[PDB]
């Protein structure tokens, strides 16, 4: 309406959220199809889940490859939505018991399962660098808003979904047994209907083309860089003031700035998946530590699981109540939060929430059920998480999108994306190990959420903006 | 590994309280199920029970209604059902089977490697 905002951004909001909407609806069923429709053991139910997951987690580094080294954004994510949907196709395809039977259920499933992941991982980090690009480079307070909203957005379809899931999987009849065929074609059908409302968006969107095969150069500068310095036996000036600056007999400065940025960036990003991990570590263990806890509340029996969804729904409390509100009051004054003390603080948030997690455990614990917690009193750790996830993610959306050269804007929301990956596989390998008890297990997520937030403070100090 | 099974005659509309008991390896390694032979008839799959207990699933019929669920501790696994009619006058095995990555259905014969003995509970 005359403002900052370009009405595209209005198409591709409502697309993600259409997209995550259904992700999330055809994850929640997933384990249970592998194992009351397939008939599959709980183990290689879980591990093919969590190789899914996996696997969901890692493409990003193809669709951001293919993106800013061929075919730009709205050409990566118009062909990655068109496998996402064929694969979506297998998967329902896969789910009717009519036609084959353990042997064509099983591989169209996978092979869906497959192009889901392919697609995802390609339209998660694209998406997100097309929306961003759509502003004007001058137009750093409209994008920040925006990144905001984007949160929201995959906040909103996430929440939606587990509200609307178990409506779509409770007493049907596909064939004379249960419909999974539905709960895989809602989810299939709202892929589609996200990649016609972005598609209908194409004459208004700011596509920018590819700068070559920014990938490509890349690797070969640094491995350049990196071979060139090795004068063993002479040598007088291998690559001075940084391991880049005399990769430059080819490769002008204009790509060795471009390869700068980007390591910096990935080297402040270093500890991020050990942030990932220990913040993971809240929707298993608190649901363990809340079966422990009364949930009747007076009104409405509160199951223990039911509280995870108090994690999205803090969140839409939180992210127009920070943006609009508390980081205003914080400009009020001299402060200045520089998108890099917001992540700081957040992690800081995160301990303390988990810091206060092993406190309720240690009160738990102090049963002797006279002094039996309610449900409540995991409200506080829940809102400090939620808080220092409001604060780290959108931030660091946003650090990835204005911190990247822009012949690689794709590229940077593709390693955040792979921190979370990296991440996810930390909370894998170390989940089976377990040998503490629950409040010194929080005691210790809190103290190493601390000390991965000083590492990462001391990293961003000396951190270079690029500029 | 060497899975015993007993149970014992009931009436019709009575329910039955089978068991299972492993001895000789590890019961939270084993993937549990119940198949039931009727004389004439191949085999019926009854219930199956993973290793930790979590995923449980039944047959179609599951006369009336069961309920499967096992005890690492001591290895004895049970099956109780409820609405017993004059069909299921059967000799019920227990099927035991190790962990491991595989495709094929846990409802199935294929599936399990370690057969008990049978138990004819009659109606
Ligand atoms: C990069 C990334 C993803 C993603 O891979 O698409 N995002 C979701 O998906 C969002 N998740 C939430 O908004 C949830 N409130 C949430 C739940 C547990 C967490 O440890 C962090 C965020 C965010 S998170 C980080």
């Amino acid at each position: 309406f005359g403002s900052s905002y370009p009405v595209s951004i209005a198409f591709i909001v409502v697309n993600e959220f259409c997209e995550r909407f259904s992700y999330y609806g055809m994850k929640a069923v997933l384990t249970l199809y592998f194992l009351y429709f397939l008939h599959w053991n709980e183990d290689t139910s879980t591990s093919v889940y969590h190789a899914f997951s996996s696997l969901c987690y890692f493409t990003p580094i193809l669709g951001a490859a293919i993106a800013d080294s061929w075919l730009g954004k709205f050409k990566t994510i118009i062909y990655l939505s068109l496998v996402y949907v064929l694969g979506h196709v297998f998967k329902s395809l896969g789910a009717i018991p009519i036609l084959g039977g353990k042997m064509l259920h099983t591989i169209l499933s996978l092979v869906g399962l497959s192009l889901i992941a392919l697609g995802t991982g390609g339209i998660k980090p694209c998406v997100a660098a097309f929306g961003g690009d759509q502003f004007e480079e001058e137009h750093a307070e409209a994008r920040t808003r925006y990144f905001s909203v984007f949160y929201l957005a995959i906040n909103a379809g996430s929440l939606i979904s587990t509200f609307i899931t178990p409506m779509l999987r409770g007493d049907v009849k596909c064939f004379g047994q249960d419909c999974y065929a539905l709960a895989f074609g809602v989810p299939g059908l709202l892929m589609v209907l996200a990649l016609v409302v972005f598609a209908m968006g194409s004459k208004m969107y700011r596509k920018p083309p590819p700068e070559g095969n920014i990938v490509a150069q890349v690797i070969k500068c640094i491995w350049f860089a990196l071979c060139n310095r090795f004068r063993n036996r002479s040598g007088d000036l291998p690559k001075r003031q940084h391991w880049l600056d005399w990769a430059a007999e080819k490769y002008p400065k204009h790509l060795i700035a471009d390869v700068k940025a980007l390591t910096r960036v990935l080297f402040l990003y270093i500890p991020l998946p050990m942030f990932w991990a220990l913040l993971d570590q809240q929707g298993s263990r608190w649901t363990l530590q809340a079966n422990k806890m009364n949930g009747d509340l007076g009104f409405f029996v509160l199951q223990p699981d039911q509280m995870q969804v108090l994690n999205p729904f803090l969140v839409l409390i939180f992210i127009p109540l920070f943006d609009l509100v508390i980081y205003r009051l914080i400009s009020k004054c001299r402060i200045n939060f520089s998108s890099l003390r917001k992540m700081a603080v957040g992690m800081i948030l995160a301990c303390l929430a988990f810091a206060v997690a092993a406190l309720v455990e240690t009160k738990i614990n102090g049963m002797i059920p006279v002094n039996k917690l309610s449900i409540a009193w995991q409200l506080p750790q829940y809102v400090l998480v939620t808080a220092a996830e409001v604060m780290f993610s959108v931030t660091g959306l946003e650090f990835s999108y204005s911190q990247a050269p822009s012949s690689m804007k794709s590229v940077l929301q593709a390693a955040w994306l792979l921190t979370v990956a990296v991440g996810n596989i930390i909370v894998l390998v170390v989940a089976q190990f377990s040998g503490l008890a629950q409040w010194a297990e929080f005691v210790l997520f809190s103290c190493l959420l601390l000390v991965v937030c000083l590492i990462f403070s001391v990293m961003a100090y000396y951190y270079v903006p690029l500029k | 590994q060497l899975v015993e099974s007993g149970g014992g005659l009931v009436q019709p509309g009575g329910s039955l309280r089978l068991l299972c008991v492993a001895s000789g390896r590890p019961f939270n390694d084993y993937d549990m199920g119940w198949f039931r032979q009727a004389p004439g008839k191949e085999r019926e799959f009854v219930a199956s029970i993973s290793w930790s207990g979590r995923v449980t699933d039944y047959s179609d019929s599951m006369k009336g209604r069961c309920t499967v669920s096992r005890d690492n501790a001591k290895g004895t696994m049970f099956l109780q059902m409820s609405n017993l009619v004059p069909r299921d006058t059967a000799v019920y095995y227990c099927a035991a089977a190790r962990r491991r990555w595989t495709f094929k259905a846990t409802n199935t014969e294929e599936f399990y490697e370690t057969w008990g003995q049978g138990t004819q509970v009659t109606v």
